[PDB]
């Protein structure tokens, strides 16, 4: 009449899903006798595996999640009574039900143009149009002059992600827009970029 | 009959991966040297699973590898561990006779 | 001489108000016979009493808030001992000192109009003068040509709310501008959204 | 004569809505047939709450509804429940006297 009641089966509250990074709350433990969790993660056809030893910690930032793609995330608890042989096949450990996550896509340009209304006389206002259709919070653009060979990149528009992104005060010359980004997470030190886009021809202002 | 490695605030429950058996020594080994004890394990489900003979030490330790692997298999043919068991001893000798009665947890 | 000792005093460590949700923190717990949390609020004439069964979670988010009301609200640990009765009374159970939050107005817009300098000649800016005087952090603003029938929404200016808000690059004609807003929470997930708004009367912007 | 139903960590306190009180037999049983145990319940405050007799069974509960109702109201003319209580118990029979002493947790 002597047992290790495995510890309860283990639930995920919240799931934030960053552009390489997932953060994942979870719920508490017992047993007395834990080590970490066993996160499976199954990217469509094939599964992988990892380990967070230590249990201070309430939540979890899984990483080097492969881009654009909706993971199913099970969440899961396990003692030295079951071994890494055990844990690999998954029988006696409790698991968590099913849940799938989105992640945000990256910050994609669809239409970069330059226009105004037709100039009469004077110095008139030349608009630009850059639209973009991704997902950020801290959505990040810059110009660079065609012209010249060595060219300081420069940045113009810093915030959220928009249809279509207008800005006014240009120079007339030539500039060519590339577009980064980054996404926040509740634990305060970690913050997810994202890769530069240059779009692949440049255009010009003009009155 | 008292079981080592035991979790804290509540003794029914397991604290290490292998289980240690420490029985105290019976009284009459000085009257006849030749006695051992018989310490059978058994169930969740009251099925027979170990049946040990311990002799020259007065405790024994259940294996992870035991559970693990051999009563798994030869009994639900299978990989796995038995979380809840039941452990008996009695004192037995060559030629003297049985305890009088099962010493179980 | 046997007692079970009624879990500690309760008290509310900080409080963060949503359009329509609080979240707040709290303190930990003991008596090993605890079920949840027995929140009461005061409307300001009405009483509410909500539970939160389950204590692995670490703060609470009441929702369903009244607009615009200062609320008081209660927090409140029970056991078994205890039962739903008493709990109604809310004698023997401990309970919180009195805290008051202030529940974030949605966003008021309190002037739309268009201006710029007197035409000499030429092509000139005109802005858009749009005044909104309520509190957000991912306020939204959208145009919609009031001239035809159907006009796709569409949004200009995401940011912080502002006495004035003003963006040019607009077009001459009709345009009648609506307000929207969410509020962010420490907890990733949730985000809080406010009721579309717009101005009673359209405006035309003209050079 | 100890409580079912108690805290671990810490024998003082409860772990149950209601507590459970199991006590062991009686040596004198067998010589006399018609006994019986007097169990009475006291207060934080030393005031008597309860006068119990309990028969034919060795252990008895206290439950909620008497404490939260009954005892409450015919003493403090109100709703609640004494968390922390005292118990003791007797043995007594019809011819046969009291027992030598108080049994108190």
């Amino acid at each position: 009449m002597i047992s290790n009641n495995a510890p309860a089966k283990m639930v995920l509250n919240s799931v934030l899903t960053g552009y390489t990074l997932a953060y994942i709350q979870h719920s508490i433990y017992s047993d007395y006798d834990v080590i970490g969790r066993s996160f499976w993660l199954k990217e469509g056809s094939n599964v992988t595996r990892r380990d967070f030893t230590g249990i201070d910690t309430f939540s979890v930032t899984i990483n080097n999640l492969k881009p654009t793609t909706t993971y199913e995330v099970q969440g899961a608890f396990y003692d030295s009574i079951i071994d890494s042989e055990l844990l690999n096949a998954q029988i006696g450990i409790n698991l968590s039900d099913k849940q799938t996550f989105k992640m945000k896509s990256a910050p994609r340009i669809t239409g970069a143009r330059c226009e105004s209304e037709p100039v009469d006389v004077g110095v008139g206002a030349p608009i630009v149009y850059i639209d973009t259709t991704g997902e950020a919070d801290y959505c990040t653009i810059e110009l660079k002059d065609n012209s010249n060979a060595n060219n300081p990149w420069v940045k113009y528009y810093v915030g959220a992600l928009m249809p279509t992104i207008m800005f006014g005060g240009v120079p007339i010359g030539s500039y060519k827009v590339r577009i980064s980004g980054q996404i926040s997470l509740p634990d305060g030190v970690t913050i997810d970029s994202s890769g530069y886009y240059e779009y692949p021809n440049v255009f010009e202002v003009r009155y | 009959f008292r079981v080592v490695n035991t979790a804290s605030g509540d003794v029914t429950e397991f604290v290490g991966p292998d289980v240690k058996l420490a029985w105290d020594k019976i009284p009459e080994e000085e009257i006849i040297p030749e006695i051992y004890y018989t310490l059978e394990i058994y169930d969740s489900q009251d099925r027979m699973l170990r049946s040990v003979r311990i002799e020259d030490v007065y405790t024994y330790d259940y294996l992870l590898t035991y559970n693990k692997a051999d009563f798994a298999l030869l009994n639900s043919g299978a990989l796995g561990i038995n979380r809840k068991l039941r452990f008996r001893i009695r004192a037995e000798g060559e030629n003297g006779e049985q305890s009088v009665g099962w010493a179980t947890i």
